[PDB]
């Protein structure tokens, strides 16, 4: 029925049709074949307002895909600062590890987001957490040559 | 020239027979096809990268080729798509008239300079360059009814034993095989590999070493030693030939001495080169051939020969191998020939009738029965001299010319009958006098009609190619008709007509005919009395004319216009698209449901369903497919409800209830090679440093803004595919370096296992084929299977993939689109109900201009023809007006009298516009050509009316009014005779239902109404036209007679 | 060089032949592969076929298949010639 | 044009037959035609008859055991008995080819096969006789 | 040969017809042409 019409409504960024589908009792926590929830879609693509309409409607803020990644992982990887904040303000695990042991700090530190790193650090991001290769967020920065993050 | 042939009627006969000989000869030898070359020449570059994704394909293949596509002549535009099946196609479209062979050679020459820069995997797969704008001649399907063959087994028999003798058949050019020949499939096992400390690298190296062919020289080889006695070829290694020989390939002799054979780490079977396409004919596995007509080849003779050579193979078939034919244009063509010939032969009959009704002797009915076929046959010889073929447009151009060829025969015979009646002259001396009355006008009519139909042939693009088919056919038949009217028919009038006593109008005959002659004598008197009456107050009817003109304008601006009528072609299409990530097995159930539908709920109508799982018309992928529905014969589908249009609506409606998919059915356009016709074709282009993501953005912007003008655009949407989730896997360069595991060992292990690897060639039953290594399916499906693959370090330890790699989920395109070398997304769509497509584009242009900076746009396909061809029709027909006036100015020796003829133009046009608006048809190419033929016939009537009146004042001294009523009295019977036969002859076309009736309705309705009002109005209006014009431009003493 | 008739036919002749489709006015095709490591593939066209058009379509098709020939065959140079012309003269060269 | 006189016939293998089953049916057709000398005369092949060829087999097990690589074997045999285009030199300003090939006397008879050695990975010279066998067989010197 | 045997009869049937038609035009008669066409075998036998 509507758990499907919601994932695509959340991938498209269609606010009212999300709001209409939440009114139609569509599952906030529906997931596709790779485990991505409407919050996963809205965090990946950068839709703040649907992150706000889903979370206000009881969307699992710490949902993880079939590889262990969370909406904060996507939002911190891809620069959606406001969504990194809105996810974190609603109880997003700031130190969550995927099946590779990668944290939203690892992701944001890779691409050079300096703001999202600080927002994660404030919300208790483990500076010394490690991936499956022993690397931390610092090791990433000296690798990238980003003197600011270092 | 007539007089020469009145005196030599056997000479005139001999020329007619020779003309008939060349024509019937040309018919036997001329190419026959549904349509000539209409779509602009297109060349397609195809390349395949096994296991590669859309991005990898585009960025190692597509861009490399595109950057070398300059210095090519007559190129209109270039477009390409690279998809996740490792397939890239680059189509180059050239101007209409470009030599297709010259275009392909310049493409191939340019594509070549770039071959050294493509990956070896792409080069080894073979980059093809083909002419792709040719249409399909037929589609052959191959099944096994004993159920003993998978589609790969069928596909291999087709390639090895069928495909090549088909490419050899008379007239065929370009054949596409559904599937591939056999490939030696090495299905690897990762557990067994790790347990012996082997990788795919060691497998590939073993096949490349033990499946090889060796040049080994000769015993006694040259230069030999003195006194050598033996010379023999040294045969060292030969390609392997079977699954067993591949099975015992020695991979490794173990420590204890045990041998690691290839069958000890892999299953080995003959399979397909590729498994992305599932092909089903009525739910059964199938392979087949898509066959195209070679340029300028006889479609009738090519299909008939093809069906004979498959019949020369069927004994040598394996048991149960059955040939089937889901598509073949040959029957629809033969029905078209039959219908046009029937229209011609029965239009001849209707003329013999109307001849016998008005002239009442079996002797004058014979003359048009001879002249018309002589012209019809001879037209084919003219078409051969200019390189044309027998097709739908040329055959219909000949029926649209029937009214003009018939009038030439009527006007000549009727005038001899009248001169004999009104003057008692003998047939020979009357024929001489009658020809002196009309031969100057007939020549002048030939020039005027030339100026009407010749400008058509200079439109550009695909539509100009269509008009040119009618233009050359009609002018040729017309020019021949006049020649016959000056050579044969006067000779036939003088030698076959019996004398008529002076003053004898048959008013004293008995029965039906005598009643007829008296009544027509009365009606003529009423006509001239009327026209006498209308001529007394002409300002009243000059206003009536102004109303007919303004009304014709209003009807023209209100009538929608189309390209070519849709035809029930006996086949149609249904397309299937599942959401992203959907698998091959999910789409199959849908196609099995779409299949199952047709062979049950449409049991009477559908003959077969050819389903393809893997490619659709939006792109390629596991989540797409189509089903080709071949109907039963039109004869067994009587009624509206059993036509393709009705069958396609009931299909789409019942596929609304399908949940896992999204399925429509639709008819084929009349010209399938062109497609399109309806709507526009738009391209959104990244012109700065934007990306696929910023481009899909601006597309959705444009798509949403267009959806907010549903008064203007409807059904705007993409042509391509949406982003799908893809498995991004990263190699840690530091760890792989630490564990001593080389990157090259990693990438060929991953690629060959999950994507497959062409290794080398083996030899299957004497025919060279490919060898593929690839993981067995079960070990390469889910991300957890990634861990079960090991790579050898330099020290010798097996290191699992998990020890040097990470991975996430991300989104990516399964089909990237480029236009003219830059990233693009194609956006289709059409104009709203009652709106022009020309103004639908202007909104699309305005919407696209508000898109982000760096995003541009361009029009393509059918739309690109419009944007550069709207200025044409006004100028072209302004040239037609001027030459027509000038020719009439020459015929009449006056600058003003031409105006009396040209004003008849709207008289027939309003009838066509009324009959079209009544029947709810469209301004289409058949309607426009019928407009010209209607306008030409009305102009012929007005020319002869005006010429008779002017000659009465000139050579016989009568005044304006006596000559006007006199001329229009002599012209009443010929004008009515032609129109009665023509209007009656276009009768079966207007009511036509069934195959071909789309075009038949189109040429019938407009011509019919145009014929009716032209004759009703012009008989009254051109007598007004001549009088009012002759009064404004005059100088002295013209209302009164003179010596 | 050094190859036998079977090796020549099955690494060269068949590879080229399978790519000889989509060529206009082709009447028939024949070839021989012999123990001198030499292969010759003759394509004969209808009378009146433009010889230059025929050769170009042959060369264009033969080319797409060059990446699939052994390096030893590519390095020797695959020639494509019009062969139905007759001999004008034969020059011999000797040293007395 | 050549020809003019007589006919020109082709016998074709259209199923999975072989050169051997084809030469068979040819000799069948040739013999039956020779039994109509009232009708056909001088029917015969245009091509060549099968000739004895030296089939030499490499033992994959031994060459693997002696550490001698197959690639070292095949380029040693081919370049010695068949010759190998290597690269280009420059003769009096004109680029020409460079060919390696055995001197004639060491590549005439099957006994000369033994006098060729290949280096193993360890460094020992292994003669051809230590990893190969051979027989006589028939084969076509010109396939049609 | 196999694709060109049907040719000589038709081609020279066309030659006969056009020759007759031309003579029919020259003489203005359908019969007098026959008086000319019958000379054909007179020279053919000498060549044979």
């Amino acid at each position: 029925d509507l758990g499907k019409k919601l994932l695509e409504a959340a991938r498209a960024g269609r606010d009212d049709e999300v709001r209409i589908l939440m009114a139609n009792g569509a599952d906030v926590n529906a997931a596709d074949v790779v485990g991505w929830t409407p919050l996963h879609l809205a965090a990946y693509w950068g839709h703040l307002e649907i992150v706000e309409v889903l979370l206000k409607n009881g969307a699992d803020v710490n949902a993880y895909d079939t590889l262990g990644s969370t909406p904060l992982h996507l939002a911190a990887h891809f620069g959606h600062l406001e969504i990194v904040e809105v996810l974190l303000k609603n109880g997003a695990d700031v130190n969550a590890k995927d099946d590779n042991g990668i944290t939203p700090l690892h992701l944001a530190a890779n691409r050079g987001h300096l703001e999202i790193v600080e927002v994660l650090l404030k919300y208790g991001a483990d500076v010394n957490a490690q991936d499956k290769f022993g690397k931390t967020a610092f090791d990433i920065s000296i690798n990238n040559g980003n003197e600011d993050l270092a | 020239m007539p007089n020469f042939f009145i005196d030599r009627p056997i000479f005139a006969w001999v020329i007619a027979i020779i003309i008939m000989l060349a024509g019937g000869l040309a018919i036997l030898k001329l190419p026959v096809a549904q349509y000539p070359t209409i779509a602009p020449p297109a060349v397609t570059i195809s390349a395949s990268y096994p296991g590669a994704d859309a991005k990898t394909v585009q960025d190692t293949v597509t861009q490399v080729i595109e950057q070398n596509m300059n210095g090519i002549d007559n190129l209109m535009y270039m477009s390409s798509n690279s998809d996740s099946t490792g397939t890239v196609q680059i189509t180059l479209t050239f101007e209409s008239g470009t030599d297709a062979d010259i275009a392909q050679v310049q493409v191939q020459n340019k594509l070549q300079l770039a071959m050294p820069l493509l990956p070896q995997e792409v080069q080894q797969q073979g980059v093809s360059v083909e002419k792709s704008s040719s249409s399909f001649l037929m589609v052959v399907g191959v099944i096994n009814t004993d159920g003993t063959m998978t589609q790969e087994d069928i596909s291999d028999y087709v390639a090895a034993n069928m495909k090549d003798a088909i490419s050899r058949t008379s007239g065929v050019g370009d054949v596409q095989l559904f599937g591939s020949q056999y490939a030696m499939r090495i299905w690897m096992n990762p557990n067994e590999l790790n347990k012996f400390q082997l990788t795919p690298v060691d497998v590939i190296t073993a096949i490349k070493a033990q499946n090889a062919q060796v040049a080994a020289g000769q015993l006694g080889g040259t230069p030999p030693v003195k006194g050598q006695q033996l010379n023999a070829s040294i045969i060292a290694q030969t390609r392997l030939t079977s699954t067993e020989e591949f099975g015992k390939i020695l991979l490794k002799v173990n420590q204890d001495g045990s041998r690691v054979l290839l069958r000890d780490v892999a299953k080995i079977e003959l399979g397909g080169e590729n498994y992305d396409i599932i092909a089903e004919f009525n739910g059964q596995p199938a392979s087949g051939l898509g066959i195209k007509l070679a340029t300028g080849a006889n479609a009738l003779d090519t299909a008939a020969a093809i069906r004979a050579e498959l019949a020369k193979m069927e004994p040598f078939f394996p048991s149960g191998l059955k040939i089937v034919y889901p598509y073949d244009t040959t029957p629809f063509v033969k029905i078209s020939i039959h219908e046009v010939v029937k229209t011609l032969v029965e239009a001849i009959i209707l003329v013999f009738l109307v001849m016998y009704l008005f002239l009442q002797n079996f002797r004058a009915t014979l003359i048009p029965t001879i002249a018309v076929p002589v012209v019809l046959l001879g037209t084919f010889a003219v078409l051969a001299a200019f390189g044309f073929s027998i097709n739908t447009l040329t055959m219909f151009g000949m029926v649209l010319a029937i009214g003009l060829l018939v009038d030439d025969a009527i006007v000549v015979v009727e005038n001899v009958e009248r001169v004999m009646a009104e003057e008692g002259l003998p047939p020979k001396e009357a024929t001489r006098k009658s020809m002196g009355q009309i031969q100057g006008a007939l020549v002048g009519i030939a020039m005027v009609l030339s100026a009407v139909f010749v400008p058509m042939a200079f439109f550009g693009g695909s539509t100009g190619a269509i008009y040119r088919q009618f233009s050359i056919t009609i002018v040729s038949a017309m020019a021949l008709s006049v020649l016959v009217a000056l050579i044969l028919t006067p000779a036939l009038c003088a030698t076959m007509l019996k004398p008529i006593a002076k003053g004898d109008h048959g008013e004293g005959k008995k029965g039906f005919f005598g009643w007829f002659n008296r009544m027509f004598e009365k009606s003529t008197h009423h006509y001239t009395d009327s026209v006498g009456g209308i001529l007394r107050s002409t300002g009243r009817y000059l206003v009536l004319y102004l109303i007919i003109v303004v009304g014709m304008a209003y009807l023209f601006v209100r009538l929608p216009s189309s390209f070519l009528p849709d035809e029930d072609q006996g086949v149609f299409m249904t397309m299937v698209q599942l959401p992203a990530g959907a698998t091959q097995e999910r789409t199959q159930k849908v196609l099995n449901e779409v299949t199952h539908y047709y062979l049950t709920k449409e049991k009477n109508n559908v003959e077969s369903v050819f389903a393809w799982n893997g490619f659709g018309f939006a792109g390629r992928g596991q989540n797409t497919g189509i089903a080709f529905v071949s109907l039963k014969d039109w004869a067994d589908r009587p009624g509206e409800e059993n036509k393709v249009e009705a069958i396609t609506m009931r299909a789409t409606r019942a596929f609304s209830q399908i949940k896992d998919a999204m399925v429509f059915a639709f008819n084929l356009p009349a010209i399938v090679e062109l497609g399109t016709a309806t709507g526009f074709d738009f391209e959104l282009i990244d012109q700065a440093g934007l990306g696929h993501e910023k481009l899909t953005q601006a597309r959705n912007q444009l798509l949403a803004e267009a959806a907010k003008h549903p008064d203007m655009l409807t059904s705007v949407r993409p042509n391509g595919l949406e982003d799908t989730p893809q498995f991004k896997i990263d190699i840690d360069q530091e760890k792989a370096q630490a564990l001593g595991v080389s990157i090259n060992d990693i990438n060929t292990t991953l690629g060959a296992a999950w994507g497959g690897s062409y290794v080398n060639d083996f030899i299957d039953r004497g025919r060279v084929k490919k060898v593929y290594v690839m993981s067995e399916a079960k070990y390469r499906m889910l991300p957890d299977d990634i861990g079960d693959w090991y790579v050898r370090a330099a020290d010798g330890q097996m290191v699992p993939f998990s020890a040097f790699s990470s991975s996430r989920w991300e989104y990516g395109s399964p089909r990237l689109e480029r236009y003219n070398g830059l990233p693009s997304m194609e956006i289709l769509g059409q104009a709203a109900p009652g709106k022009s497509t020309g103004e639908a584009m202007e909104l699309m242009e305005q919407l696209a201009s508000k898109l982000p900076t760096g995003v541009g746009y361009d029009w393509t396909g059918m739309s690109y023809q419009e944007r550069l061809s709207g200025n044409q029709a006004p100028s072209l027909y302004a040239i037609s007006l001027i030459v027509v006036f000038l020719c009439l100015a020459a015929l009449y020796e006056s600058w003003s009298i031409p105006f009396s003829v040209m004003l008849v133009v709207p008289l027939g046009v309003i009838g066509a516009l009324l009959a079209a608006t009544f029947r709810g048809l469209t301004n289409d190419v058949y309607f426009q050509v019928g407009l010209l033929t209607t306008i030409g016939l009305s102009a012929k009537n007005a020319i002869l009316i005006v010429e008779f009146a002017k000659d009465l004042m000139d050579k016989e001294g009568k005044g304006l009014i006596e000559a006007t009523l006199d001329a229009v009295r002599m012209r009443l019977r010929p004008i009515l005779m032609t129109s009665l036969a023509f209007i009656l002859g276009v009768m079966p076309l207007v009511i036509s239902t069934g195959a071909g009736s789309g075009a038949q309705n189109a040429v019938g309705t407009g011509v019919m109404g145009g014929m009716v009002t032209a004759t009703v109005l012009a008989i009254f209006f051109v007598p007004v036209f001549f009088v009012v014009v002759r009064r404004r431009f005059s100088r002295k003493n013209e209302d009164i007679e003179h010596s």
